[PDB]
RNA sequence: ACAGGUUUGG
RNA sequence: CCCCGAUAGACCUUACCAACCCUUGCCAAUUCAGCCUAUAUACCGCCAUCUUCAGCAAACCCUAAAAAGGAACAAUAGUAAGCACAAUCAUAGCACAUAAAAACGUUAGGUCAAGGUGUAGCUUAUGGGUUGGAAAGAAAUGGGCUACAUUUUCUACAUAA
C-alpha cells in the first residue's frame, strides 16, 4: 500500500499510520468532488460499464409523494425524520413496512427524540411486533435504558408472536448489565429465557450462544464453569464456534490465570484442538482472539506455543483475521519479546530481518528485550547492526532508551577486532547531541573503556574534557581509569589538569586520586609537578 | 464480454419476413421491403428492436399515406 | 467535451487542487492592465457613455 | 525462514460436459520494436515447453506506414517532413491444444502481455458434425 | 479550450521576447526593461478560491487524536488571507533589493585601491597567505564583432605585495567581473619584483 | 576517482551475483556471454543504436582509460623524449631512423665488399598489404597523432622499404602493414549432391532489382531451360533476355551440357533475366574448376547488381529531377 | 533550421536533460517513446481516443505537481489499466505526496472509467546529462 | 526536515527469491533492483547514465517479473487447470476422419477502455466435402449452389459468416447454412429436369 | 469553453446529424429507389427538404481537436499536421518516428 | 597639486 | 512566390458582403466572456536562405602591453571540455549511395489567419446566429497534361500480326 520510493517509505509506526490516513484523505476528497459534480463523470467510455466508477447521488427522486420520499430518505438522519413529518402532515396512512425502515434509520444513527420517535411507532399505527423489537431493543442498549426493553418481550409474548434470534441476542445483555448486589437472579432469568427460546421453535444461532458468553466475562472470575458448559452444549448441537466464542473463554481464563497457573493448560489444549482446521472470519468479533491467545503465551513464557499461535493465523488468511494495526503492533512486539531471549540468537536474528523492517516496527518494550537477548549471549557484532536500525525506528524513544543500549559494552570484553565499531557507535551518538538531549554520565565510562583497549588516548581525552564543562562531573572511578591509561601511555601533562578539575569540584574519591597522581608522577619522574599540584590544591 | 444483445439468436436477426404480413404480397411494396429486410439482416450494428421499429415506421408511413398509392395507379391496402 | 474539460479544470483550480499557470498569467496581466488604467468597460456604457 | 503455511486453496471441479478440442491456435503479436517481441517469444517458448505445447514460431514480414506532412507552418511545400510507423509481427503457432489448456495458456499470456504490443488470437475449433447432417433424409 | 493553454515558461518567453530578432544587433534597447515575475512564488498548493481546508494540504491530518473531516472556511477569513497574499506580493520587490557593500579604496563608487584578499594557491600546493592584493583600475572594454556587435569585456589591473619588498602587477581581462578578478589574482603571482628598500 | 572505480567494481560484482541468482544459472559459470543475453532479455529496449541499449559490463570497460604514469616518485620521466610532446611517436620515428641508418651502413659495407644478397621487398602487389591509417596508428599509440606527422611517418616507412631490408628489418617494416580484411574473397563451392538417383545436381540463387530466382541444374542431360514449366523461348520473347541466359553458358562452353530449371519471382522483363543469369552463374561453379570460377567472378558473373531504384525525394520527380527553378 | 522539440545552444551553463539533449531525429534511435499503447499500430484503432487522454493527463499531472516534476511522464497502457510513471523532486512532504497520489488514483480512474496506477520516483534534483 | 532512507539494495540477500520482489508488472523502481544497469547514449568523455532517475529505464518495459525462475514457479501450479490432449489425434489424417469440420474464430486484445472490436464478428466454417455422404447429383448440385466458396482443387467448402452481431449467433448461422445446404442438395425440383 | 465558435457550431451540427440520422436514413430509401413510383418520391423530396438544415451530415466539417484547424488534419489522430508534429517530436505518441530509408 | 571627471566601437 | 497556405471552396468550410435577429451572449462564477481587430518592425512555437561552408568555443600560456592578436609542417607560441563536422544510426548482411543531420548568425525574410500571446483598440458591437451571393474577362504571365506523328494511330495480344 505504501510507495516503494525511499522518500515515501514509512520510517516509524507513526509515519506508517499517518501516510495511510493522508492517502485516504485524498481518496475521499476526490470521491466528495465526484459526488458534488456528477455531470463531469456521466460520460461512459468503458464497454463493461463498471458501475462502481459512477458518481453517487444523495438526493431523492420524488419530493411530493410522501411514500416515495420516505423510501428515499430512509436510505440517505435529520432528513429521514423530516420526511416523516412531511408524510404525516398530509394525513397519509403509513403501513407497517415503511415505518420499520424509518425507525431503523434512526436506531442505526442515534434521548428525548428517541422517545418521541418510539411513541410514533405505537401511537400512530399498530406497527408489527416483529418490527418493534428489531428497533427499540437495539436502540435502547446504547441509550442505557433497558427497563423499557423487557416490557416489549412480554408484549410480544401476549401478542402470541414468536421472538426471533436477535431478540434474545440483546435481551440477555440488557438484563445482565443491570446488577444490584445480585448475580444469581440474572443468570436464572437468562436460563429461563433460553428454556423458552428452545420452546418457541426457534433454534439458538451462534450469536445466541456468543452473547450470553460475552456477558459472563465482566461479572465473576469463577463464571468459567457455565462458560465451558455452554461451550460443550454448543459442540453437542453441531455448530462450529467462531473465534469470538473462544475469545471470551480465553479472556476469562487469562483473568483467572494470574493467581492459578492451571488455566494455562486448558487454554493450550483447547487452542491445540481448535488449530487443526482452517477457519474463516465470519464474525466481526474475531480480532481480539489472537490478542488474547498470544498475550497468554507472552505472560506465561511459552514460545513453543507462540510458534503454534503464529502458525494458526497464517493458515487460512494471514491478513483477514486482524482489523486494526493497534493490535498488530502489540502482537508482533509481544511475540518478539519471547522470540528474542527464549530461542537461539540465530533464530532471533533470522526472524528479526523479516518482521521488524517489513511487517511492523517494534515499540519501546521489545527494544529492551533485544538488548537483553544481545547481553545474555554476549553478542557484540550485532549491536552496531541493531543500533543503526534503532536510530530510525526508535528516535522518539531514544531519549528514554539510550541509557540501556550502551551498558552492554562494559559488561563484556573488548576484543581488538571491533575497535572501529566501538568508535563508530560512540561517535554517531556523541557528535549529534552536542549540536542541539540529556547526556548521561555513564556513557563517558563506556567511551573510556572502548578506547582503553583500543589504544586511542588523544580522541578519548577530549570527551572527558567536553563533559566537565556541562555543569556535571562523573564519578572519580573514570578519572582513576584514565589516569592508569595516561600513566601507561606516558603523558604526564594530562593528569595535572584532571586532578585540578576534580579537586575544585571535590570528588568523593579525591583522596585516592591524590594517591594515584603521586604514583604516576613518581613513575614518570615529575616530583616537581607532584609538589606543585599539592601547593595548588592547598590554596 | 458484457454485451448479450438481449439474448437474441440468428433467427431474430436474419429471418425478418414475419414482420411483412401487413403489406400487399403481389404489389411493389414487397419488392421494396425485401431490400430493407436484406439490409437489416446484413446489419450486425443494430439490434432486433431497432429493426422492428424501422419496419413499424414504414408500416405506419404507408398506412398514413393512402391517397398517394391510390393516385399512383397501383391498388395498395 | 471541451466544456467538461474546462469546467473540471476551473473547479479544481478554485477548490485548490489544480494550479493553471496560463490562467494565473491571464489574471496577472489583467490585474496589471486594470492597475495601469485600461480595463474592460461595463456592458452598455462603451458606445453611448 | 518464516514461510506461510497452507497457502494452496483452489476451486477446481470436474464437469461432465466433454471439453472442446482445438486444432490450431494462431497468435499474431504486433509491436513497434523487436527487443520486446524477442523477449515475449522467449517467454512464450518457456511457458509452452513446460506445458508441452510444441509451439512453432516464425517471423511474419513487417509492415511500415509512412506519411508526409509540411515542414513549415504557413507556406513551404518544397520542404517536407516524413514520419514512419513500423509494425513487426510474431507468429506463435500452437497445435494439439484442448479447451482448458488453451484457456490457462491464454490467461497466463494475456496477464503478462506487455503494453506496447497487441495480440490477435485465431482459434481452430474442432467439431465432428451437427445432429441434422449425420444421416438425414430430408 | 483547456487544451489551448501552454506552459508559463513559454508564456513569459513569448511575452518578454528576450529572443527577438531585433534585439540581436541592437535595434531594440528602446524599452530597456525585462522582468519575469514568478506566479507560483507564494502560492500555497492547498488553498483555493472557495477556501476548502484539506486534511493533507492546508490543515494538519490529526487533531485531538482523531482525524479531520473536509471543512470550508467562511467568508470572513479567506479575504484576510488574500489581503495578506497581496501584502506579500507588494513586499516581494522589497525582499530582492540589496547590494552587498564593502570597504572603499579610493572613492565610494570605484574599485581602485579596494581589497580583494590573498590570491588562490598554486597548483603545486603553495599558499600565499602573507600576500595582499589591490585593484588599481577597472574598465569596460568594448569590441565590435561580426554578429554580437558590441562585446563588453572587463579588463582590470591588479597588484600584489606582501610588505617585505616583494611585489608585482598584472592585467586580467575576461567577460565577467568576478572571473576577470580571479584571472588577474592568479596571474599576478607569476610576475614579482623585489624593491630594494633602504632601512625598509 | 580510484575509490569510485573500486566501488563500481564491487557494485558490478554483487549485481552480477544477483543477476545469476535471479536467472537461475551457476554463478561460477556465469560470464559476459550470459550477462549480455540476460540483460537484453530482461530489458527489451528496442532501439536502432546498440550503444543506447542497457548494458552492464566490467567498470574497466565502461569507464575509459588514459595514459599510464610517465614519471616515478622522484619525478624523473621514464622515457627519454617525454619533453617532446609525443614520447611514443617521436620514439618510433627515432627508432625507425636508426634502423634506416643501420640498413644504409650495412648496404654500403655490402657494396664495398661486393656482396648483393638482398632483394627488393617493396612490390606488394600479390599480397595486397597497405600501410597504416591515422586510426590504425592512433589505436596503437595511445596519444593523438597529427596528419602531417602521420604522412611523414608513412613516407619514412616507404623510404626504408625502398632499400634492401635485412632479416629483422623485414618484420619491422611489415609490422605496420595491414592486408585485406579477409584476403580470401574467393567464394565457396557447393558440393555436388545426388537427390533421388539424380547425379550432377546443383542449385543456385540470384537476385537483381527485387527479382529472386532459384535454379536447379543437372550436368548430365542435354542443354535446355525450363522456366516456370514453360519454355524459355516462350517466356523471354526478346533477344536480350535470351542473351542474358546464354552469357553464363557461353563463357563456360556448357551450352548443350546442362539441363536447368529456373523459378523467378518479381521484376519485369529484364530484371528476371538478370536474376536468372546471376543464379545460373552462381550454380555453374560446382561443375567448373577454380580458375574458371575466378574468371567468372572477374567478368562479373558471380557479383550482384546493387543498382536498385532510389526512393523518391520530397519536392522532386524521380529523386534527381528538380522542378523548374525560375530565376525571377 | 529545425526548431521542433530542439533546445538551442546557450553560452554553456544551462542544464539539459537526456530527453531535451537529443534532437527529434533520435526517436527510437537513442531515446524511447514517452507513451506506450496499441492505438499506434498498423491493424489497430482508437488512435485519437488515447491521444486526447494522453494530452489531458500531460496537462493534469503538470498542474497537479507544480515545480516538483522533473521530466515528462511515462504513460503505459496495458490491459485496461494505465500506468503513470513520474520523476518528482522531494520538495513536498510525504503526507502531501500521499494525499495527492490517493486523490489522483481516485479522480482519474472515475474520470476515464478505467483503472489507473500512479508510481512516483523522488529525485534530489534534475539529473543533468550534458554540460551544466 | 528531510529524511534520506537507504534503498533495498543494501538489504538484498544473494539467495533471495527474485519473484518475491517482482511478482507482477512493475515500473522498474530502482529502489528494489540491486543490479547496477547503465542505459543511454554515453558522452565523448562520459559513461551511460546510472539507474537512479533514468527516464530511459522507465520508458522500456521490464521483464523482471518474467524471469525463468518465476516462469517455472507459475507454470508448475498451472498443471491443475489444464487437461490432457488425446494422443490418438496427433496426425491430422485421423483428425479429419473424426472431426471433419473446422471452425475459425477470431479474438483480439487491446489496452484501453473499449473491448468491442468489429473484426471479431467474423466466423469461418471449413468443411471437407470428401467426408460427407453426398451422392453424385447431390455433389454436382451443391457445387453450383455454393458457387466459388468451394475449392475444387482442395475439395473444401468455406463459409465466412459476418451477418450476425454476436460470434455465437454467427456460429449458429453458419451451422444453419451448412444444414440447409446439405438438405437442399438432395431436393430435385421441377427445373432440374431441363 | 470550446476552441472556437466554429467548433461550437460543428459540435451542434454533429449532434443534430446524430439526432435526425434515422429520419433521413428512412426517407432516402423512398428516393434512391426505382421500384416505387416517382409520385411519392417527389413528396418525400419535399418532406426531407422540410427538415432542419443542420440535420444533414454534409455540413459536418472534420476539424482538429486541439486547435480546430479546418484543413490539414489527419482522420486517424483527429489532430492538425502541426499539433501532431509538436506531440510526436516530444514523443508522447508511440511508434511515431522520423522516416529514414 | 598626491590629484579626479569629461572626447571615442575601444 | 506563382497546382504557394489548400494532402482541397454549392450550404458548413469561409475569417467577405447584403438583408434580417440576440445583447453577462459555450464555462460553476467573475463592473464578465468573446474579436480571424492592428502590430510577424515585440513573441514563442515552426521554417526558407548561405548550407554537405565549416566553424564556434569555457579553462591556460605568450606579446619590450595586451584596443587586440596567436599561423608557416624541411614548422616561427600554441594546448583545450563540449557544441558543429565526423563517426554512429535507418533503407533488416557488408561497401557504396541515399536518407537523416547541418551549431553560432545574416536577410527587422514568411507565419498575430495552426495555437497561446505584451502593447494598442471593440461590449445594444470590430461580438454572437439565419438566408442569398461571393461573378465575369479588355489583357499579361508562372507551372503541369495532351499532342503537333512513322521510333505514329486502332484492334486481339508480352514485344514475330
Ligand atoms: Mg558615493
Ligand atoms: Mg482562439
Ligand atoms: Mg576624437
Ligand atoms: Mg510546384
Ligand atoms: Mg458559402
Ligand atoms: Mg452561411
Ligand atoms: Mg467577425
Ligand atoms: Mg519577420
Ligand atoms: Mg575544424
Ligand atoms: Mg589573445
Ligand atoms: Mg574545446
Ligand atoms: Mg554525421
Ligand atoms: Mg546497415
Ligand atoms: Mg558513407
Ligand atoms: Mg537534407
Ligand atoms: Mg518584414
Ligand atoms: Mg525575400
Ligand atoms: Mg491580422
Ligand atoms: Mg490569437
Amino acid at each position: 500500500v505504501f510507495q516503494d520510493d525511499p522518500y515515501l517509505i514509512p520510517t516509524s509506526s507513526v509515519e506508517s499510520h499517518s501516510f495511510l490516513l493522508a492517502k485516504k484523505s485524498g481518496e475521499n476528497a476526490a470521491k466528495f468532488i465526484i459526488n458534488s459534480y456528477p455531470k463531469y463523470f456521466q460520460k461512459d467510455i468503458a464497454e463493461p460499464h463498471i458501475p462502481c466508477l459512477m458518481p453517487e447521488y444523495f438526493e431523492p427522486q420524488i419530493e411530493d409523494v410522501s411514500e416515495a420520499a420516505l423510501q428515499e430518505r430512509i436510505k440517505l438522519n435529520y432528513n429521514f425524520q423530516q420526511r416523516e413529518q412531511s408524510e404525516e402532515l398530509e394525513e397519509a396512512t403509513e403501513a407497517d413496512n415503511e415505518k420499520s425502515k424509518t425507525k431503523a434509520g434512526h436506531h442505526l444513527g442515534v434521548t428525548w427524540r428517541t422517545k418521541n420517535n418510539a411513541e410514533r411507532i405505537f401511537a400512530l399505527m399498530p406497527e408489527k411486533n416483529a418490527h418493534s423489537y428489531c428497533t427499540m431493543i437495539r436502540g435502547m442498549v446504547k441509550h442505557q435504558a433497558p427497563t423499557q426493553a423487557l416490557n416489549l418481550y412480554t408484549v410480544l409474548l401476549n401478542n402470541r408472536l414468536r421472538a426471533d434470534v436477535y431478540t434474545f441476542n440483546s435481551l440477555i445483555e440488557a438484563t445482565a448489565l443491570v446488577v444490584n448486589e445480585k448475580f444469581e437472579e440474572k443468570w436464572n432469568n437468562i436460563l429461563d429465557l433460553l428454556k423458552q427460546m428452545v420452546t418457541q421453535n426457534v433454534k439458538p444461532n451462534l450469536q445466541t450462544f456468543n452473547t450470553i458468553l460475552k456477558c459472563l466475562r465482566r461479572f465473576y472470575a469463577f463464571g468459567k464453569l457455565p462458560a465451558l458448559q455452554t461451550l460443550r452444549e454448543m459442540k453437542a448441537i453441531g455448530i462450529e464456534p467462531s473465534l469470538a466464542t473462544y475469545h471470551y473463554v480465553i479472556q476469562l481464563f487469562y483473568q483467572h490465570e494470574s493467581p492459578s497457573k492451571g488455566s494455562s493448560l486448558i487454554i493450550y489444549d483447547i487452542m491445540n484442538e481448535v488449530m487443526g482446521k482452517r477457519f474463516s472470519p465470519r464474525d466481526p468479533d474475531d480480532d481480539m482472539f489472537f490478542q488474547s491467545a498470544m498475550r497468554v503465551c507472552s505472560s506465561l513464557r511459552d514460545l513453543e506455543l507462540a510458534y503454534q499461535v503464529h502458525g494458526l493465523l497464517n493458515t487460512g488468511d494471514n491478513w483477514k483475521l486482524i482489523g486494526s494495526d493497534h493490535r498488530r503492533n502489540f502482537y508482533y512486539s509481544k511475540f518478539f519479546n519471547l522470540l528474542c531471549f527464549m530461542e537461539q540468537i540465530d533464530v532471533t536474528l533470522k526472524w528479526y530481518k523479516d518482521l521488524i523492517p517489513s511487517v511492523f516496527f517494534p515499540h519501546s518494550q521489545t527494544m529492551i528485550d533485544l538488548l537483553q537477548a544481545l547481553d545474555v549471549a554476549n553478542r557484540l557484532d550485532m549491536v552496531p547492526q541493531i543500533w543503526k536500525d534503532s536510530k530510525e525506528y526508535g528516535h522518539t524513544f531514544r531519549n528514554e532508551l539510550k541509557e540501556e543500549i550502551l551498558m552492554l559494552m562494559a559488561r563484556d570484553q573488548h576484543p581488538p577486532e571491533l575497535q572501529v565499531a566501538f568508535a563508530d557507535c560512540a561517535a554517531d551518538i556523541k557528535s549529534t547531541y552536542e549540536s542541539q538531549p540529556e547526556w548521561p554520565a555513564s556513557s563517558l565510562n563506556y567511551v573510556a573503556v572502548l578506547f582503553l583497549r583500543a589504544g586511542r588516548t588523544q580522541e578519548a581525552w577530549k570527551m572527558l574534557g567536553l563533559f566537565r564543562k556541562h555543569n556535571k562531573i562523573p564519578r572519580a572511578e573514570l578519572l582513576n581509569e584514565f589516569l592508569d591509561s595516561a600513566k601507561a601511555s606516558s603523558s604526564p601533562a594530562q593528569a595535572i589538569e584532571l586532578v585540578k578539575l576534580a579537586s575544585a569540584f571535590s570528588l568523593p574519591v579525591c583522596e585516592g586520586l591524590t594517591r594515584r597522581v603521586m604514583a604516576e608522577f613518581t613513575l614518570t619522574q615529575e616530583q616537581r609537578e607532584a609538589l606543585g599540584e599539592l601547593t595548588a590544591l592547598t590554596s | 464480454a458484457g454485451f448479450d444483445d438481449d439474448g437474441s439468436e440468428f433467427h431474430e436477426h436474419i429471418f425478418l419476413d414475419k414482420y411483412l404480413q401487413d403489406f400487399p404480397k403481389q404489389g411493389p411494396i414487397r419488392h421494396f421491403m425485401e431490400l430493407v429486410t436484406c439490409g437489416l439482416s446484413k446489419n450486425p450494428y443494430l439490434s432486433v428492436k431497432q429493426k422492428v421499429e424501422h419496419i413499424e415506421w414504414f408500416r405506419n408511413y404507408f398506412n398514413e399515406k393512402r391517397v398517394i398509392l391510390k393516385e399512383s395507379g397501383i391498388q395498395l391496402n | 467535451n471541451h466544456n467538461t474539460y474546462f469546467a473540471l479544470m476551473g473547479t479544481l483550480r478554485f477548490l485548490g487542487l489544480y494550479r493553471d499557470e496560463h490562467q494565473d498569467f491571464r489574471d496577472e496581466q489583467l490585474r496589471l492592465k486594470k492597475l495601469r488604467g485600461k480595463g474592460k468597460p461595463r456592458k452598455g456604457e462603451g458606445k453611448r457613455a | 525462514v518464516d514461510v506461510p503455511k497452507d497457502m494452496t486453496k483452489p476451486e477446481i471441479t470436474i464437469s461432465d460436459e466433454p471439453d472442446t478440442l482445438y486444432k490450431r491456435l494462431s497468435v499474431l503479436v504486433k509491436g513497434h520494436d523487436k527487443a520486446v517481441l524477442d523477449s515475449y517469444e522467449y517467454f512464450a517458448v518457456l511457458a509452452a515447453k513446460e506445458l508441452g505445447i510444441s509451439i512453432k514460431v516464425h517471423e511474419p514480414p513487417r509492415k511500415i506506414e509512412r506519411f508526409t506532412l509540411l515542414k513549415s507552418v504557413h507556406i513551404f511545400k518544397k520542404h517536407r517532413v516524413q514520419y514512419e510507423m513500423r509494425t513487426l509481427y510474431r507468429c506463435l503457432e500452437l497445435e494439439h491444444l484442448t479447451g482448458s489448456t488453451a484457456d490457462v495458456y491464454l490467461e497466463y499470456i494475456q496477464r503478462n502481455l506487455p503494453e506496447g504490443v497487441a495480440m490477435e488470437v485465431t482459434k481452430t475449433k474442432l467439431e465432428q458434425l451437427p445432429e441434422h447432417i449425420r444421416k438425414p433424409i430430408w | 479550450s483547456f487544451f489551448t493553454k501552454l506552459t508559463a515558461d513559454e508564456l513569459w518567453k513569448g511575452a518578454l521576447a528576450e529572443s527577438g530578432a531585433g534585439a540581436r544587433k541592437g535595434r531594440g534597447k528602446r524599452t530597456k526593461k525585462k522582468r519575469r515575475k514568478d506566479l507560483n512564488r507564494g502560492q500555497i498548493i492547498g488553498e483555493g478560491r472557495h477556501g476548502f481546508l484539506w486534511p493533507g494540504l492546508n490543515i494538519p491530518l490529526m487533531r485531538n487524536g482523531a482525524v479531520q473531516t473536509i471543512a470550508q472556511r467562511s467568508k470572513e477569513d479567506q479575504e484576510k488571507v488574500e489581503a495578506d497574499m497581496v501584502q506579500q506580493r507588494e513586499e516581494w520587490d522589497r525582499r530582492r533589493k540589496m547590494k552587498v557593500k564593502r570597504e572603499r579604496g579610493w572613492s565610494g563608487n570605484t574599485w581602485g585601491g579596494v581589497s580583494l584578499g590573498p590570491p588562490d594557491p598554486g597548483p603545486n600546493g603553495e599558499t600565499y597567505d602573507d600576500f595582499d592584493t589591490r585593484i588599481l583600475e577597472v574598465r569596460n572594454v568594448f569590441n565590435m564583432t561580426a554578429k554580437e556587435g558590441r562585446k563588453r569585456s572587463v579588463r582590470v589591473l591588479v597588484a600584489v605585495g606582501n610588505g617585505k619588498g616583494a611585489a608585482g602587477f598584472a592585467i586580467g581581462k575576461a567577460t565577467e567581473r568576478a572571473d576577470a578578478f580571479r584571472k588577474a589574482k592568479n596571474r599576478a603571482v607569476h610576475y614579482l619584483h623585489y624593491i630594494e628598500r633602504y632601512e625598509d | 576517482t580510484v575509490d569510485f572505480i573500486k566501488k563500481q567494481i564491487e557494485e558490478f560484482n554483487i549485481g552480477k551475483r544477483h543477476l545469476a541468482n535471479m536467472m537461475g544459472e551457476d554463478p561460477e559459470t556465469f560470464t559476459q556471454e550470459d550477462i549480455d543475453r540476460a540483460i537484453a532479455y530482461l530489458f527489451p529496449s528496442g532501439l536502432f543504436e546498440k550503444r543506447a541499449r542497457p548494458i552492464m559490463k566490467h567498470p574497466e570497460e565502461i569507464f575509459p582509460k588514459q595514459r599510464a604514469i610517465q614519471w616515478g616518485e622522484d619525478g624523473r620521466p621514464f622515457h627519454f623524449l617525454f619533453y617532446t610532446g609525443k614520447q611514443s611517436y617521436y620514439s618510433l620515428m627515432h627508432d625507425t631512423y636508426g634502423k634506416l641508418l643501420d640498413v644504409e651502413k650495412h648496404h654500403n659495407q655490402l657494396r664495398a665488399k661486393d656482396l648483393l644478397a638482398e632483394k627488393t621487398k617493396i612490390l606488394k602487389d600479390p599480397i595486397g598489404s597497405r600501410w597504416l591509417i591515422k586510426e590504425e596508428l592512433e589505436e596503437m599509440l595511445v596519444e593523438k597523432l597529427s596528419d602531417q606527422d602521420y604522412a611523414q611517418f608513412i613516407r619514412l616507412l616507404e623510404r626504408l622499404s625502398a632499400l634492401p631490408c635485412g632479416a629483422t628489418e623485414e618484420d619491422f617494416v611489415n609490422r605496420f602493414r595491414r592486408s585485406i580484411p579477409i584476403q580470401s574473397k574467393k567464394q565457396l563451392i557447393e558440393p555436388l549432391q545426388y537427390d533421388e538417383q539424380g547425379m550432377a545436381f546443383s542449385r543456385g540463387e540470384g537476385k537483381r532489382k527485387t527479382a529472386k530466382a532459384e535454379v536447379v541444374v543437372y550436368g548430365q542431360g542435354s542443354g535446355r531451360i525450363d522456366v516456370n514449366g514453360v519454355d524459355y523461348l516462350l517466356y523471354f520473347p526478346v533477344t536480350q533476355d535470351r542473351e542474358q541466359l546464354m552469357f553464363p553458358l557461353h563463357f563456360l562452353d556448357r551450352l548443350g551440357k546442362h539441363d536447368m530449371t529456373c523459378a523467378v519471382s518479381g521484376g519485369g522483363r529484364s530484371a528476371q533475366a538478370g536474376a536468372v543469369r546471376l543464379a545460373m552463374a552462381r550454380a555453374l561453379c560446382s561443375f567448373v574448376t577454380e580458375d574458371e570460377v575466378e574468371w567468372m567472378r572477374q567478368a562479373g558473373l558471380l557479383t550482384a547488381d546493387p543498382r536498385v531504384r532510389e526512393r523518391k525525394k520530397p519536392g522532386q520527380e524521380g529523386a534527381r529531377r528538380k522542378f523548374t527553378w525560375k530565376k525571377r | 533550421k529545425n526548431r521542433a522539440a530542439r533546445v538551442r545552444v546557450s553560452k554553456g551553463d544551462k542544464p539539459v536533460t537526456y530527453e531535451e539533449a537529443h534532437a527529434p531525429h533520435y526517436i527510437a534511435h537513442r531515446k524511447g517513446w514517452l507513451s506506450l499503447h496499441t492505438g499506434n499500430l498498423d491493424g489497430e484503432d482508437h488512435a485519437a481516443e488515447r491521444t486526447v487522454e494522453d494530452v489531458f493527463l500531460r496537462k493534469f499531472m503538470l498542474g497537479t505537481f507544480p515545480g516538483c516534476l522533473a521530466d515528462q511522464l511515462v504513460l503505459k497502457r496495458r490491459a485496461n489499466q494505465l500506468e503513470i510513471c513520474a520523476l518528482v523532486l522531494r520538495q513536498l512532504p510525504p503526507h502531501k505526496f500521499y494525499f495527492l497520489v490517493g486523490y489522483s488514483e481516485t479522480l482519474l480512474s472515475h474520470f476515464y472509467k478505467c483503472p489507473v496506477h500512479l508510481h512516483l520516483q523522488t529525485v534530489p534534483s534534475k539529473v543533468v546529462y550534458k554540460y551544466i | 526536515r528531510r529524511k534520506a532512507l537507504p534503498p533495498r539494495t543494501e538489504k538484498m540477500a544473494v539467495d533471495q527469491d527474485w519473484p518475491s520482489v517482482y511478482p507482477v508488472a512493475a515500473p522498474f523502481k530502482p529502489s528494489a533492483v540491486p543490479l547496477p544497469v547503465r542505459m543511454g547514449y554515453p558522452v565523448k568523455r562520459g559513461v551511460p547514465m546510472a539507474k537512479e532517475g533514468n527516464l530511459e529505464l522507465l520508458k522500456i518495459p521490464n521483464f523482471l517479473h518474467l524471469t525463468p525462475v518465476a516462469i517455472k514457479r507459475h507454470c508448475e501450479a498451472l498443471k491443475d487447470f489444464c487437461t490432457e490432449w488425446p494422443a490418438a489425434l496427433d496426425s491430422d489424417e485421423k483428425c479429419e476422419k473424426h472431426f471433419p469440420i473446422e471452425i475459425d474464430t477470431a479474438d483480439y486484445v487491446s489496452a484501453g477502455p473499449s473491448i468491442r472490436n468489429p473484426k471479431a464478428r467474423v466466423v469461418t466454417l471449413r468443411v471437407k466435402l470428401s467426408s460427407l455422404n453426398l451422392d453424385d447429383h447431390a455433389k454436382k448440385k451443391l457445387i453450383k449452389l455454393v458457387g466459388d466458396r468451394y475449392c475444387k482443387s482442395t475439395d473444401v467448402l468455406t463459409i465466412k459468416t459476418d451477418r450476425c452481431p454476436l460470434k455465437r449467433q454467427n456460429y449458429d448461422y453458419a451451422v444453419y447454412l451448412l444444414t440447409v445446404l446439405y438438405h437442399e442438395s438432395w431436393k430435385t425440383e421441377e427445373w432440374e429436369k431441363k | 469553453y470550446y476552441v472556437d465558435w466554429k467548433m461550437l457550431r460543428d459540435v451542434k451540427r454533429r449532434k443534430m446529424a446524430y439526432e435526425y440520422a434515422d429520419e433521413r436514413l428512412r426517407i432516402n430509401s423512398l428516393r434512391k429507389n426505382t421500384i416505387l413510383p416517382k409520385d411519392l418520391q417527389e413528396v418525400a423530396d419535399e418532406e426531407i427538404a422540410s427538415l432542419p438544415r443542420d440535420s444533414c451530415p454534409v455540413r459536418i466539417r472534420n476539424r482538429c481537436v486541439m486547435t480546430s484547424r479546418p484543413r490539414g488534419v489527419k482522420r486517424r489522430w483527429r489532430l492538425s499536421r502541426i499539433v501532431f508534429r509538436h506531440l510526436a517530436d516530444h514523443g508522447q505518441l508511440s511508434g511515431v518516428q522520423r522516416a529514414m530509408w
